[PDB]
RNA sequence: GUAAUCGCA
């Protein structure tokens, strides 16, 4: 679950057999093995330098994984093998739908492209980041499915709004105000506010919150000219000059967390490009 | 090798209110890196004390949210601006401050009068903007706590608006583990990333968190100077008067052991149980 | 149900703040028989020099494991519904029938 | 500039997503991807034929992609190959979970 | 050792049996957690890494 | 064993009274002090480097307090260097010192 | 420029959002966005 | 005046005593709070000294290094030599963020070489030959610029031994007191000053009157007064006959007008503070990993003094407050324990009976795991 | 008013099972959870013990066979020896042996140990002899941490390696109850430790605390085992090459007035190399500085 | 090398 779309876990006992000729060439090139026989004996002896050479060999080599029920064109893909200590081939979770794979006993095959043209083809065409739409109707094939969907639904579900949150009518008679999303996330990490606890977040004149076409439930207009417009999910204070002074969104830490993580993913991608 | 060393691999100053530093701990056995990282994060986020404004006094403002003549912004706005001011101090207890800017000046900033102990970190912070000739006289109370967010001296007795104050100087902290293993031996490396608000450097925050954890884990080492067959023996077998027998039955006492556990005062408590009865049961028990 | 659960929790918190820590935690130490009022605690402190912490530690020293385990309902991390904590076996048996 | 985006960019650079970004950027300037693949293959074959001993731990295809990225004004490490400065010693390899 | 189709005696026979045995365990060994009156069969566990409790109760058993 | 040996104050007085052809190095040490325990290793290495050219002796300060007091012993890790010539002056070094400085001292003066 | 959602997110909503992200930012940015979303989802679950 | 221009918030502390490496002024038998059961269960593994003896402190250089490590701004005033050892000490002080602008380097005098004369019969030595640049410091060589910015002055009794150095340190103290600073006097009686109590008192009678804060140890307090120590000093129990808080009436004869707080420290196990209006004692931990090198307990006193100086200098107005003094004592005990742990970890254990370890120049040391072997 | 700890209960349910309960009553709001989780992670995984790691049998063909006169196979004997609790405080490998004869039951009491190692239970069932036979076996005792995988299966003949678990603490638990102090939200901490007899729960608590302190100490050391490391470093810096000894020269040694010195110290400029690398415009940039001092510092640097 | 039979997902 901690692999990237381009990386896949590969066991070492398989990699040493697949890339055996490459590690033999490595042992011959460096001053570690005189001949092919001594290099093969050293590889059989499981010397520590052999694993280092194996890692250095496959840092830029693509691996072609495939499944027995290859119904669609996404049955065979390409990943970057990462050396692991085990006997089970690790796979990224988001890529399971494509292979119709479940970890209930399924097995997969591995293929190593020898020629340079085959390596270029595997690295450019057959990678996962280049195939995110099914060839049937052009719909996203890699999406959160079972547990990530549950987490996202818990994040964006909401809060008890009506009789569930209060026992008596508030007529006889939310509280936290955060200037930045970072402050609210830090307060949630410090257990100051719960996940579903309502709060107010100040926004810098964007009005990107999707909501119903509903008029303000109540509008407060003072003598000096500043009128407060209370909506269902946000408060928009303005002045006599028809100038939007302040905007406060009423939400929970989950929605702001999802928005911030998506925005920061985009911004980190843009920054890492440079 | 065999000696734990730390080194600051990265450090930068994005602004006067934001700092970043990354640290390392090369020699670590398996299982120690995660525990050390969690403890250091908890210490950085909860055990580091900060200095901030906890109170305000606005004699001119008669409301929590209102527009004064030349302030040009709401009192709530100036309070939210005041709560974002970072301060550096080593205060013990509470103190007082004051800002007495009296002019049509465009901006009110770094005009707060502070005792020597307290200091400001960023002067460019914007408190308010006076658009008309007016006397801005606000009183401020500053406190230092180990992340005690809730502190109210008088609970708004006088014309004082309590300000929500977070005493956490460290903005964010995170840890990662890199496991390098050669054959049988496996070594782990801990990477600590610290973001501070400018009151202290990430290295000083690391040192303070380490000392706080040590002080937390010391008191455990402190030392102070110095100057059954009764279950099977039910009360039914022992010959007892009917009244005390029924009383013991009602008091959920069925075996001798139970009676023995019960004390004389407790036995006396049972309804209808006379003091002489305590004698009778004691005598019958001593007979055995 | 969440409203009534939170109301019972708040009532228990208020009772703990009012009666005191020793008197509140005295319900899970049946082997301690002494006055748990704040006046008696202050009198004992004036007489011997032991604050509320020392007397509370001495009280907990006479607590059974069995009782301790029950007291855990009062943990601040996972507070248990006081109504369920103080229910009777007759009412609990009616849950499944 | 977001304040807490250092580790994310660091991990993006270290993992190898830079290669995917560069591949997308170089495919955004090509009509047919198959001819681009064939051209990259031919250039890598020429690079290998020119210097055999140079490669073996450094990939000629990554070298071609890095040269094409550097010639476009974007600085990229030669063949996208980086070493871990925090390595403990010889024979010690990191375990990537 | 339970024969299948215990619901021939009554309704929710398996549920009654399971809840009754859990209560007894909770009373005899005084582990209040085994039977929670609010959510029978579910308990609230903690995280080994951080030490913070989880929000919702989880099913604890020995299959 | 160790070339440096524990000697009483009386034999030290006898050695300083009688003539000698080798420099006399006297180390005041106490079991309790930590630095002195290290200094002993430097003294042993110096005695190894100078097998018969110099003589290295040590005296316990706790057992002989008056003798150290009259010799102006201000601190525990102190070393007294006595030149062979009865006309030259003594050298007192206070605190833990490098072995190279001790070699330079015993060579030059 | 991204919208702010104050409603429950489901599988169809996630598929719509992923399709729109693929259309706007391309597959390259969508890969990293999806990885971060998966990480946050697993963490919250 | 550069006061408003560049003085800075942490007020500067000035150390005047001396710069030396691993120096111990004196040592007296003392007692320690330890778990005797855990010691007897691990007698083979742990290093426990047969007779426990601790030192009042180290040198002013170690105090400055500790105070700088605690975050405070320290300045070291003194004189060294142009030899390699003096330059190494200066580099060690500078790398630890200690201001050495007031450190003077002269080639004509050596750093730690004290030429002395044989003297008359009976082993009576004399130091009239030549000082060691640690007792040599002219009054004109005092840097007044440091004393102007300094709001605290720290010196020790080891300096007052030499008549010229005593006059120099008295001039420095009076100049600081006239330029408005509180004098911290850490009395650490060297080995020769333990002969007679009256002579030791008269020797330190020029001190003890120009200082505001004085730190004394329990043994030194008993020596200065008429109290004779009556303890077993080696029994494996804490019987409340040690670590005893003396009554204020015993402290009263040695009190003076300018005195504000007096500290009595029996290691890091218990520190007693005495004030004109109140008196109390705070206990602390002293059961720490001890090696033969760390048996002296020198770093503990340095850490205690550094923590006390840091806490007092930050809020000078609260020097007489009870709660602030209690916090200061707790912080000092914590700093002493931390410094003892750091010295035990930095300097390991001597090699055991089987010593086949690679040796550094004139030294060889192993770790705690290496020392805990079967043979 | 203070910070105190005490042992609530001490229960020796068996010679290989112990119970202890401790209370940290006057603890503040956020310290309780941190202390609890740290103590839990320390007691489980950061405490080390001693166990049998190697067994040498005299005349057995393999470890999956039966020997006449013993009710248990070699594998059962190895599994029984695997659960032998020992107590030791020194690292390294030691040798033990078992020399029993005649019909009976061989237990942990028959084991002869070095003076440093001791047995706790002393009555554990190693094997059962139903005939007069001479039972001689060799044992290697080692002290480590965690669990050890029996990697050298192919090794010297006649010796079989048994995997060992060096975890003395069986289980641990903590609970945080409130103190009811009003505004100051103080809480009470409780700790339950289950050991196996090698060490008492109080000793386990103290060892876990000391291990946590040892782990957190290195952060207070200087940034990267001899008392003369600084002298050697300075000698190497001055002797090896120029532009490195320049780093060892600080502003302190360079004679400067108080104003410029303090301003450069506030500007995080300590060594002469930092002063040389910094530009004159950057020197003028700092507050409370003028062009006059620039000529002074340049002249005294040229000098 | 071919069959038979079972399993796998
Ligand atoms: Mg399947
Ligand atoms: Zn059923």
């Amino acid at each position: 679950p901690s692999l990237s779309l381009h990386r896949c876990g590969l066991p070492r006992e398989i990699a040493i057999e697949l890339f055996q000729t490459f590690v033999i060439r490595g042992l011959i090139r460096q001053h570690l093995a005189s001949n092919i026989g001594v290099a093969k004996s050293k590889i059989r002896e499981k010397e520590p330098i052999v694993w280092e050479i194996l890692q250095e060999v496959m840092q830029g080599h693509p691996v072609l994984l495939n499944r027995a029920p290859t119904l669609h064109r996404l049955g065979i893909q390409a990943f970057q093998p990462v050396l692991v200590e085990g006997r089970a081939i690790c796979l990224h979770p988001l890529v399971c739908k494509g292979f119709n794979a479940d970890f209930d006993g399924d097995q997969m095959a591995v293929h190593v492209p020898l020629s340079l043209e085959a390596q270029v083809e595997a690295r450019l065409l057959m990678f996962s980041h280049m195939n995110l739409l099914s060839p049937a109707i052009g719909d996203p094939i890699s999406v959160p499915t079972q547990d990530m969907l549950i987490g996202l639904y818990v994040l964006t579900s909401g809060n008890h709004r009506g009789i569930c949150v209060n026992r008596y009518n508030p007529c006889n008679r939310k509280e936290p105000f955060f200037s930045n999303s970072y402050d609210a996330i830090g307060a949630y990490r410090q257990k100051r506010i719960n996940l579903d606890s309502p709060l107010w977040l100040r926004w810098r004149l964007d009005q990107r919150v999707i909501a119903s076409r509903e008029t303000p439930i109540e509008v407060h207009y003072e003598s000096l000219g500043t009128f407060y417009e209370i909506y269902g999910h946000y408060l928009i204070v303005r002045s006599l000059k028809k100038q939007i002074l302040f905007i406060y969104i009423r939400t929970t830490v989950g929605h702001i967390a999802l928005y911030r993580e998506i925005e920061e993913a985009i911004q980190g991608f843009s920054r890492a490009y440079s | 090798t065999r000696t734990l060393q730390w080194k600051c691999v990265e450090s930068r100053t994005d602004s006067k209110r934001l700092y970043y530093g990354r640290f390392i701990l090369s020699p670590l056995m398996k299982g120690q890196a995660d525990t050390i990282g969690i403890a250091m994060r908890r210490a950085l986020l909860g055990e580091i004390e900060g200095t901030c404004i906890t109170r305000v006094k606005s004699e001119k403002v008669p409301h929590e949210y209102s527009t004064i003549t030349g302030i040009q912004e709401s009192v709530h706005e100036i309070l939210m601006n005041l709560k974002e001011i970072i301060l550096r101090s080593n205060l013990y207890g509470t103190s007082d401050a004051s800002i007495c800017v009296k002019g049509p000046g465009s901006v009110t900033a770094q005009d707060i009068i502070l005792p020597p102990y307290v200091e400001i970190v960023d002067n460019t912070q914007h408190i308010a903007s006076l658009t008309e000739p007016i006397d801005f006289c606000i009183g401020l109370q500053i406190e230092r706590n180990r992340g005690y967010l809730i502190k109210t001296p008088h609970n708004f007795q006088d014309g004082s608006y309590p300000i929500d104050a977070v005493f956490m100087p460290v903005r964010n902290a995170n840890h990662s583990i890199h496991s390098y293993g050669n054959g049988n031996e496996k070594q782990e490396i801990l990477f600590l990333e610290i973001w501070t608000n400018g009151s202290l450097t990430p290295k000083e925050a690391l040192h303070e968190a380490s000392r706080n954890l040590i002080d937390l884990f010391i008191p455990f080492l402190h030392m102070e100077e110095d100057n059954i067959a009764l279950k099977s023996i039910f009360i039914d077998q022992s010959e007892l008067p009917s009244r005390i027998y029924n009383c013991l039955k009602m008091s959920n006492i069925y075996t001798l052991l139970d009676l023995l556990n019960n004390s004389q005062e407790d036995l006396m408590k049972i309804e209808h149980f006379r003091s002489e009865d305590v004698k009778r049961i004691l005598g019958i028990l001593e007979k055995y | 149900r969440h409203l009534y659960k939170k109301e019972r929790l708040q009532a228990e918190k208020e009772k703990l703040e009012k009666i005191g820590p020793i008197a509140y935690y005295s319900e899970w130490v049946q082997a301690w028989k002494k006055d748990t009022s704040r006046e008696a605690i202050q009198k004992h402190f004036e007489e011997t020099g032991e604050d509320e912490n020392t007397q509370l530690i001495e009280m907990f020293c006479h607590q059974t494991d069995r009782e301790y385990r029950i007291m855990m309902g009062t943990d601040i991390r996972i507070p248990r519904d006081p109504l369920a904590m103080r229910m009777r076996e007759d009412q609990i048996k009616q849950i499944w029938g | 500039r977001i304040p807490f985006l250092e580790e994310q960019v660091r991990k993006i650079r270290d993992g190898g997503k830079l290669l995917t970004m560069d591949i997308h950027r170089l495919l955004l300037n090509e009509d047919n991807r198959f001819d681009f693949v064939n051209e990259i293959a031919a250039e890598a074959k020429q690079y290998v034929e020119n210097n055999r001993d140079e490669y073996g731990a450094k990939k000629a295809i990554l070298h071609v992609l890095s040269n094409r990225m550097n010639d476009a004004g974007v600085y990229r490490a030669e063949a996208y190959m980086e070493s871990d400065p925090f390595k403990p010693g010889p024979g010690y390899m990191k375990d990537e979970l | 050792r339970i024969a299948p189709f215990d619901e021939r005696y009554e309704q929710e026979a398996s549920r009654k049996l399971v809840f009754s045995e859990l209560y007894e365990a909770s009373k005899q060994t005084a582990n209040p957690w085994v039977f929670e009156p609010e959510y029978p069969g579910k308990s609230r566990i903690f995280d080994g890494r951080t030490g913070n409790p989880f929000e919702q109760p989880v099913i604890i058993g020995k299959p | 064993d160790y070339l440096v040996k524990k000697v009483s104050a009386k034999d030290i007085q006898e050695l300083i009274k009688g003539e000698r052809n080798v420099p006399l190095i006297i180390d005041f040490y106490a079991t309790w002090c930590g630095p002195c325990i290290l200094m002993a290793q430097e003294l042993e290495m110096l005695a190894v480097e100078y097998e018969s050219n110099a003589l290295i002796v040590k005296v316990d300060t706790d057992d002989e307090y008056e003798f150290a007091r009259d010799m102006q012993v201000r601190g525990l890790p102190t070393l007294y260097f006595i030149s062979p010539d009865p006309n030259k002056d003594a050298i007192r070094t206070e605190g833990l010192i490098p072995i190279q400085m001790m070699r330079d001292i015993i060579n030059n003066d | 420029n991204l919208v702010f959602h104050n409603k429950a997110i489901n599988g169809t909503a996630m598929k719509r959002l992923i399709s729109r992200l693929i259309d706007h930012f391309g597959m390259a940015y969508t890969s990293h966005i999806l990885d971060q979303v998966k990480t946050l989802g697993f963490q919250q679950a | 005046e550069d006061i408003s221009f560049s003085y800075g918030w942490p007020p500067l502390v000035c150390c005047f005593g001396a710069a030396q490496h691993a120096f111990v002024p004196s040592g007296r038998p003392s007692n320690r709070l330890v778990d005797h059961e855990w010691h007897e269960r691990m007698k083979d593994a742990i290093w426990d000294p047969e007779k426990f003896t601790r030192a009042p402190g180290g040198c002013s250089s170690n105090v400055a290094v500790a105070l700088a490590s605690l975050g405070g701004k320290v300045a070291f005033m003194g004189k060294l030599g142009d030899d390699d050892f003096g330059q190494s000490l200066v580099y060690f002080m500078n790398i630890n963020k200690v201001q050495t602008r007031s450190v003077r380097l002269d080639s004509k005098k050596a750093t730690a070489i004290t030429h002395m004369k044989i003297g008359k019969r009976g082993g009576l030595r004399m130091t009239t030959t030549k000082p060691s640049a640690e007792d040599s410091l002219l009054k004109s060589e005092i840097n007044i610029d440091v004393l102007k910015e300094a709001k605290m002055f720290y010196f020790n009794t080891f300096s007052m031994l030499d008549p010229n150095m005593r006059l120099t340190t008295l001039r420095a103290t009076k100049i600081s007191k006239k330029l408005g600073g509180v004098v911290f006097y850490d009395v650490n009686l060297p080995f020769p000053l333990w002969e007679s109590g009256d002579k030791a008192k008269t020797f330190i009678q020029q001190a003890w009157d120009l200082a505001d804060i004085i730190e004394v140890t329990k043994q030194e307090l008993e020596f200065l007064c008429g109290i004779k120590p009556s303890e077993r000093f080696d029994t494996k129990d804490n019987d409340r006959s040690k670590f005893t808080h003396y009554p204020p009436e015993v402290i009263a004869p040695l009190w003076h007008e300018n005195l504000k707080v007096l500290f009595v420290t029996n290691g890091t196990s218990k520190i007693h503070y005495y004030t004109k209006e109140h008196n109390s004692a705070v206990l602390g931990l002293e059961d720490v990993p001890l090696t033969p090198y760390t048996s002296d307990m020198s770093a503990s006193g340095d850490g205690i003094i550094a923590g006390i100086i840091r806490m007092l200098t930050v809020q000078p107005h609260l020097m007489t407050d009870k709660g602030y003094l209690e916090r200061t004592l707790k912080y000092a005990i914590s700093c002493g324990v931390v410094d003892q742990w750091l010295q035990a970890r930095r300097l390991g254990y001597p090699p055991k009976e089987g010593m086949e370890d690679d040796v550094v120049p004139d030294d060889h040391g192993i770790k705690s795991v290496t020392e805990r072997e079967y043979r």
